[PDB]
């Protein structure tokens, strides 16, 4: 929730053109691109 | 005394909202007892971050 | 039938390899197949011997990705900066819900171009979204530790040279079938037959 939150934070402060998403380094290697694919996503700008 | 019963309306649109509450405690169900604490909300242009 | 191809996750692989060598099966005629990641971990431990695999080549090296990320970006924004009617990126995700107009034209743009040179070999897109022609480092299971023995270019397999070896020894390649001579005929009750 709080990188859902980051995310609309950024982009609301960045405007980004495109997002890159990365794995986390806590194993669980099946909730890195949760947040960032639907919280980033709503206006269809490309992800990474 | 076991309520279990929060539950909570939210409306985004705004459509027939005084309906909505008109009905919404209307009937008794004390064959389940919940004590139906509820709540509402009214639209926000639900983005994102705000959702 | 012989051969068994395997998809699972590593700790499960773990369970299902122990199982498997409790009875008297991984062995003698029986290759198996698996993927990447129930070959790794501790899914290698409980292996048993005449285990080929599969490996990316490139597929723990960040920086190269980002490198080529950051390229195939630049590239498309470079391309795409010579088209019309465009829209600013939406400003706040906080009292804003919208969808931008430009955002699904940069899509058309972005996988139907070419990379050219990269570190990481030619950068293409299929029509998903994903990334294709990848070359895979073929493995087999040598003595308790991986050793590399074919690579895969996109295409065409490729072997190296080195002998692989297939579950308890017995270095020719097994037929991968057998058949049963015990077949089981059925009947029913007839006067002169």
């Amino acid at each position: 929730i709080q990188m859902a939150l980051s995310v609309c934070e950024d982009l609301i402060s960045s405007q980004v053109y495109a997002i890159l998403v990365s794995h986390p380094p806590t194993p669980n290697d099946h909730f890195t691109p949760t947040p960032v694919s639907y919280t980033a996503g709503f206006y269809r700008i490309p992800v990474l | 005394s076991p309520p279990s019963i929060g539950i909570a309306v939210i409306l985004v649109g705004t459509s027939d909202e005084v309906a909505i509450k008109d009905a919404h405690e209307k009937d008794d169900f004390h064959h389940l007892s919940v004590v139906p604490r509820v709540e509402l909300v009214a639209m926000n242009e639900t983005d994102p971050k705000s959702i | 039938a012989r051969v068994i191809i395997l998809s699972a996750s590593e700790d499960d692989a773990a369970t299902v390899y122990r199982a498997a060598a409790m009875l008297n099966m991984t062995g003698s005629g029986y290759v198996w197949l698996v993927g990447e990641r129930e070959i790794s971990g501790n899914a290698l431990r409980y292996a048993p011997d005449g285990i080929l695999g599969l490996q990316l080549i490139n597929g723990k090296n960040e920086s190269a990705h980002i490198s080529d990320a950051v390229g195939v970006v630049a590239q498309a924004v470079h391309e795409l900066l010579e088209k019309e009617n465009i829209t600013d990126p939406p400003r706040g995700c906080v009292g804003n819900t919208n969808i931008w107009k430009t955002g699904p034209l940069f899509k058309r743009v972005l996988m139907s171009s070419k990379y050219a040179d990269g570190v990481t070999g030619r950068v293409e897109f299929n029509e998903d979204g994903d990334r294709k022609f990848a070359n895979y480092s073929i493995m087999n299971l040598q003595n308790r530790k991986l050793v590399q023995v074919g690579i895969y270019n996109g295409t065409h397999v490729i072997p190296n040279d080195r002998k692989i070896i297939w579950p308890g020894g017995e270095t020719e390649k097994p037929r991968g079938y057998q058949m049963s001579t015990r077949l089981k005929i059925v009947t029913i009750h007839q006067e002169p037959f």
